[PDB]
């Protein structure tokens, strides 16, 4: 139940992210561009931020 | 991009045949026992994080840049794909 | 311009300075003090202005003004779906449970 | 960042910075064409330096109320004699530090357009 | 549920400029008017 | 010259324009510019935090006799801020008992002192006949700000929570002369106007700020 | 504590702050679709 | 926690690259910005001021048997830059007889010392042959710069004013991203890169820098 975990779990969470990395999709799709895919990190709050350029 | 990942791609008969090398020489690496890879001394990246650090455990770097290190060859080499764990002893 | 001229202060090297390229950038004309052409900036342009950044100034006659903002409905924690195994449906033996 | 921007003062003339160049700092001219024996106006301050790290100048130039980073049009160093202003120059440098020793970047990049 | 304005919802205006915010800034930043005020909302131009 | 001349306009208790007349053609921002940072940013302000009613559940939720509404009512409560005299007090409370028909405010409240309400008029509620307000506010200090994450839990019950404001100070700008003598006509003038003030009077702002903007600027000396 | 406090009685008193996962109305339902379980017994005792 | 971490990679006498970790979303810039601002500005810097050579008569005028041209010489003669060794000492003259057909460059100057060289090699002049270039040379110490305004009389005529260029630093910028390590993402990382020298090591710049921020904030 959202019991704000925080506490050092953070600290280490970044022990699955470090180094690996994830995907990235789009609706629709006609480029295989349309995935790429970024490695990891982390700022506040929802919504996911991406650089300028892939925006293209 | 990657680690001298331009030293990769070349030093290769192609792209994907490269890639597919590295995460093999990452299980077999560091998931066969952390201690196995080439690297010597503190040539061994490390993840100094917040206060303390160790070694990344995405292994799957090692290798990349385990790929520099004159060690390791690659091809139609021992074809007894089950005596690649004849070593499964000798590194316990 | 008038309270700040009434209460204190009437152009400033910043405030000022600007307005030089407000010259050579093909805006201000090279009149009276910099108050006319301080003002002119303003009646369409908008005033100098800063930066709460640096500090500097912001070299270039800027546009500014209280407009409208509305804020639609898709909001965010109402659009996102966030999750792993979660679903595991049946028949479909596919995601979605 | 470039843009030269020849705002266009005049043409009068010169014989070499003791007048004109002198003198009309007062007004009228200015970045125009102008002459003293075959240069128009990129004169004044000479920034120069080395093939080292830093034109110094230019950049530190600007960094008061002096230059306008914007094209301006003051005389480079780098290579060798530049006309450029660092309204440009600034460009190899960001570019330079990218790869290493601008060397590169100039044949590469366009200055010149 | 009371709201707000996180980090992702849409602004836009009256003649098409839909928002998207970026990252809300904490006063010291901002663009302080020579009499303090800050500018409260930015719209950078280009894209429409 | 060398060292610069301090001056002070402190009207009292609100607004201070300070001034620092001998200095050069480039600590003109270098100085206050970043100041202004740290006063809004950071400094021991305060505000309320937690507030409470009676007959009322909670703040998506009507009032008897009362026009206002909840939601109203705090979002004028917000606005209100205090003063508290010693530096032990690390957060009081507050109440009123705000009774039948009248115009109902701030000042209206617990006649208590060593807590000064900087803030007279500021329409808080309406009731016309429905008496009735008894209400257990919880005032804080801080720095910055904080809603929903902080609730000031207290009655632990209806009791809702609030949203911190706490920064002392509001609406800050400077400008900057060209000419305080020397020689070089090019000088510049440093003049910044701290605006407003919720309990601590411009001047101290400044030194606040100043202590701060200097403290942290310390650890430069120190490598590794 | 986690529900007898809130909740009770099934529904919940109004003016209650709630998140995720946060019982709504608790129910119950007889149901017995997977009867007991092996070295779950181990358990069930085990801690009683 | 409360106290950041400041860092130090000094790779010698230039640039040093410094870090202040532990931040807060604020004290971005707030503290570094500013600092650039009384580094360039200020600071006990030095370069020259004032040079002349006899058989010259002008800055863009021509030397014989030297391929480099009044102009191109002092454009190698600004980015010298030396120390003087007792705070009594205004500014100071140098000069160089110098060679007929060698590569000269600055240690060929006189060799008196309280003031060093730090910049041997440093070009100077080619001038096969033609050998004749005994020059006189103001060296000066300031704070950030002036050019053709200063004039640095001293030998009056055809004597040619310089560029002062006396600020020990040159092109300085920095940095700041949002990390967590503490908790809230949003923290900030410092970064200044002092990318410079002209005698002062990168450090003593900071803690010179510093000084004088904190200094005129007292004046309140």
């Amino acid at each position: 139940r959202q019991r704000d975990i925080k506490d050092e779990v953070w600290d280490a969470l970044e022990e699955v992210i470090h180094g690996k990395v994830v995907l990235l999709n789009r609706a629709p799709t006609l480029h295989r561009l349309g995935i790429q895919a970024f490695q990891p990190v982390l700022v506040e709050g929802q919504s996911i931020q991406l650089h300028p350029l892939v925006c293209e | 991009a990657e680690p001298g990942i331009d030293k990769l791609f070349g030093m290769v008969d192609s792209k994907y045949r490269l890639t597919v090398v590295v995460a093999k020489r990452a299980q077999q690496l560091l998931r066969h026992r952390f201690k196995n890879t080439v690297l010597e001394p503190e040539e061994r990246p490390k993840m100094r994080t917040l206060e303390g650090l160790y070694d990344d455990p995405n292994a799957v770097t090692w290798a990349m840049k385990e790929l520099l290190t004159g060690r390791l060859f690659f091809g139609e080499n021992l074809v007894p794909e089950d005596r690649l764990q004849k070593e499964m002893e000798r590194l316990y | 311009f008038g309270k700040r001229q009434g209460e204190g202060f009437g152009v400033d090297k910043r405030e000022k300075e600007v307005l030089a390229r407000a010259e050579k950038l093909g805006l201000v004309s090279p009149g009276k003090s910099p108050e006319e052409q301080l003002k002119e900036l303003f009646d369409l342009g908008k005033v100098v202005l800063y930066d709460g950044r640096t500090g500097e100034p912001f070299e270039g006659p800027i546009v500014v003004g209280q407009m409208f903002i509305m804020k639609l409905y898709h909001m965010v924690e109402d659009k996102m779906h966030a999750r792993s195994t979660g679903p595991y449906s049946l028949i479909t033996q596919q995601p979605l449970g | 960042i470039t843009q030269v921007r020849k705002e266009k003062k005049g043409a009068g003339m010169a014989f070499a910075t003791p007048e004109e160049a002198l003198a009309a700092y007062e007004r009228g001219e200015v970045a125009l064409n102008a002459p003293i024996v075959v240069a128009g106006r990129e004169t004044s301050v000479g920034r120069l330096k080395f093939v080292f790290a830093n034109p110094d100048e230019a950049l530190l130039a600007v960094a008061h109320g002096l230059l306008d980073l914007q094209d301006v049009v003051t005389v480079r160093y780098l290579g060798r004699r530049l006309e450029t202003s660092p309204g440009r120059i600034l460009f190899a440098r960001i570019v330079g530090e990218a790869v290493g020793d601008e060397k590169v970047a100039q044949e590469l990049i366009q200055m010149d357009v | 549920q009371k709201r707000k304005l996180q980090v992702g919802d849409k602004l836009a205006n009256r003649h098409g400029n839909k928002g998207v915010v970026a990252k809300i800034l904490p006063v010291e930043d901002m663009p302080h008017l020579p009499d303090g005020t800050p500018v409260d909302v930015i719209l950078n131009p280009l894209g429409v | 010259l060398k060292a610069p001349v301090f001056t002070a306009t402190t009207q009292g208790d609100h607004y201070g324009e300070f001034v620092l007349e001998p200095l050069e053609r480039g600590f003109g921002v270098t100085l206050g510019n970043p100041l202004r940072r740290i006063l809004l940013s950071s400094i021991p302000g305060t505000a309320v935090t937690s507030v409470y009613i009676e007959d009322v559940l909670h703040e998506f939720s009507t009032i008897p006799g009362v026009k206002e509404d909840v939601v109203e009512i705090i979002l004028n409560l917000k606005e209100l801020v205090v003063r508290f005299l010693d530096p032990k007090m690390a957060s009081t409370t507050l109440i009123l008992r705000a009774e039948g028909p009248k115009e109902v405010r701030a000042g209206d409240f617990t006649p208590s002192a060593d807590v000064e309400i900087m803030n007279p008029d500021l329409h808080i509620a309406t009731l016309e006949e429905g008496g009735k307000l008894y209400m257990e506010v919880r005032v804080d200090r801080g720095v910055g700000y904080v809603p929903a994450e902080r609730h000031g839990i207290k009655d632990r019950i209806n009791a809702i929570p609030v949203d911190a404001i706490f920064s002392p100070v509001r609406r800050v700008a400077f400008q900057v002369e060209d000419t305080r003598l020397g020689q070089r006509t090019d000088l510049d003038k440093l003049t910044l106007r701290i605006w407003t003030d919720g309990s601590v009077t411009p001047l101290e702002a400044l030194n606040q700020a100043v202590a701060i903007l200097k403290e942290h600027l310390n650890y430069f000396a120190n490598p590794e | 504590a986690a529900l007898r406090d809130l909740d009770e009685e099934g529904i919940v008193r109004i003016g209650a702050e709630v998140k995720p996962g946060d019982i709504l109305v608790g129910r119950t339902s007889f149901k017995g679709e997977q009867e007991p379980s092996p070295e779950e017994r181990l358990l069930r005792s085990i801690f009683g």
